[PDB]
């Protein structure tokens, strides 16, 4: 045999030897993934309650400000319609990850927001719409509001998007924890530790605890170091919670005060123109229910070990070779750590 | 059987501008539409006889 140590006889040969490799393997995996899955399916759920309710909040604001612009600005419509339905999406866009830029948003809605306001509501009476799109820029004619919106609405949303990213990762280790495949000395470890004692002839013989515990500290080597980086992502995210709905619901207001603003002085603008041309709770109630799984990957061996059959008073007990009365005594994780120091740094880098 | 002689084709919604669809058919009575897997309002549907 290869793998169970023949003490004397035995009652199987290398085929039964493989499959209970194999079965190793399986129930290896069904324990990683019945200590993982709640945890799973709390982040997974986090993730989708939030991008549900962040679509939300952008729908509200968007038909907010077109309410708006339908009860105070009736002759900038349908076009504020457009324009505003452009920016949203935009708006949305960026917050799934798209390569948006916040300033070329509110750029963009200004340049098309100014010439409805020129030939609806201060020369009422199209080819020459572009020069009125250059007057837009060339004579600051909103004066300081669109500085105010790209800061305000670029913070709020850049820290929300990093934040459903950090969601995201954390969903995407804690699903490679489950598939984490072991070297074939674990394997083989595992084999001995959990099957070889039915070769020996041996029915209810369980493996002593410390023989389990230095089987998975000899297997969960690297995935012990994991712990550090896991402990420095729930801490980091803790800082980070302690807003983009506020933000997307006062911007109506603003853009109601720049077009005052901007009518304000028509009187000259028109005459130079004519011349040129439950969150919160959700994420403390995420937070605080995350916080009691910082120590996820430093209790996994002891969880495997502790919802495995295992003779833990070490008496009468599979020793890997032999029934003793007492018992004597990377890539992969590489990737994790790495997506793991990643976010780290991006969420100390924002808050 | 009822013949289509103008069958709705795909439409695109441009700078928020409402376009219609067009349906016209005979020998026709009732005609509606099916968006999407259900039946459209009577009052949405305007008739030409
Ligand atoms: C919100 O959207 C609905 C969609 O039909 C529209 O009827 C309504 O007028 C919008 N809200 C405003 C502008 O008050
Ligand atoms: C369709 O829309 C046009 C204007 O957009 C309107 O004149 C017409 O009455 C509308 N018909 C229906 C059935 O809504």
């Amino acid at each position: 045999l290869q793998v169970c140590l023949p003490k004397g006889p035995t009652c199987c040969s290398r085929k039964m030897e493989e499959k209970y490799q194999l079965t190793a393997r399986l129930n290896m995996e069904q324990l990683l993934q019945s200590a993982s899955m709640e945890l799973k399916f709390l982040i997974i759920q986090n993730a989708a309650v939030f991008q549900e309710a962040f679509e939300i909040v952008v729908r509200h604001a968007k038909n907010y400000t077109n309410a708006m612009f339908k009860n105070n600005y009736p002759s900038l419509t349908p076009q504020a319609f457009e324009f505003v339905g452009e920016f949203f999406t935009d708006v949305s866009l960026y917050i799934l990850g798209s390569d948006i830029n916040v300033d070329d948003m509110v750029n963009e809605l200004f340049d098309s927001l100014f010439p409805v306001i020129y030939t609806q509501l201060m020369n009422p009476g199209l080819d020459i719409n572009e020069c009125l799109r250059g007057a837009r820029r060339d004579l600051k004619v909103f004066g300081n509001f669109p500085k105010l919106i790209m800061t305000q609405v670029s913070k709020s949303l850049q820290v929300t998007r990093i934040f459903l990213q950090a969601l995201n990762l954390g969903i995407e280790v804690i699903n490679t924890t489950d598939h984490l495949k072991f070297s074939k000395d674990c394997g083989r470890m595992l084999t001995r530790m959990w099957y070889c004692s039915y070769c020996q002839g041996l029915m209810m013989v369980k493996p002593c605890g410390g023989y389990c515990n230095v089987v998975m500290q000899g297997c969960m080597a690297g995935v012990v170091e994991i712990d550090k980086y896991w402990r420095e992502y729930i801490l980091s995210l803790e800082e980070l919670v302690n807003d983009m709905e506020n933000v997307l619901l006062g911007l109506f207001s603003t853009i109601h005060d720049s077009i005052q603003y901007v009518q304000k002085n028509a009187g000259k603008l028109t005459t130079t123109i004519g011349k040129l041309c439950t969150l919160s709770s959700r994420r403390r109630e995420l937070i605080q229910k995350l916080k009691s799984f910082i120590s996820f990957y430093s209790a996994l061996p002891g969880y495997i070990c502790s919802h495995s059959p295992v003779a833990e008073n070490d008496t009468l007990c599979w020793n890997g070779q032999e029934l003793v009365e007492r018992y004597s005594q990377e890539p992969v994780v590489s990737q994790i750590i790495d997506k793991l120091k990643h976010i780290n740094q991006l969420l100390r880098t924002m808050s | 059987l009822p013949h289509f002689i103008e069958e709705p084709e795909d439409a695109y919604i441009i700078k928020s501008n409402p376009i219609a669809l067009r349906c016209k058919a005979r020998p026709a009575m009732q005609i509606f539409f099916k968006c999407n897997g259900e039946w459209v309002h009577q009052n949405e549907h305007v008739s030409e006889e």
